[PDB]
């Protein structure tokens, strides 16, 4: 999962 | 109407992942905060999320909930998950929005 904006 | 019930309402900012330029962009297009439902059809109880643009109503968010999605809570106003297709993120108004969100996308992962 990608990182939080 | 007729065949979905609400589960829940929460404010959040949607977002979808763009992995070819490998950065976070507001779902349908622009930049503001939504109404999220998650939806149960009670007849083949199924659920999807929906999402409309408080400002103008666009639909910007409307996708399955399958059995067995990994729901990630990155942060607590921060959620995300994905499908084949997308990665979805939701940026909550508040910490009770996401508690509102996520307990109800919890109890439909465990009765699907």
């Amino acid at each position: 999962x990608p990182p939080p904006x | 109407s007729m065949s979905e019930q609400s589960i829940c309402q929460a404010r959040a900012a949607v977002m979808v992942y763009d992995d070819a330029n490998k950065k976070w962009v507001p779902a349908g297009g622009s930049t503001g905060f939504s109404r999220v439902h998650i939806y149960h059809h009670t007849g083949n109880n199924t659920f999807r999320v929906v999402g409309r643009k408080i400002q103008d109503h666009q639909v910007v968010i409307n996708c399955a909930i399958p059995k067995g999605l990994k729901y990630n809570q990155a942060t607590q106003t921060f959620h995300q998950w994905r499908d084949a297709r997308q990665v979805y993120g939701l940026n909550f108004g508040s910490k009770e929005d996401a508690n509102v969100f996520a307990s109800a996308m919890m109890h439909a992962l465990e009765v699907l």
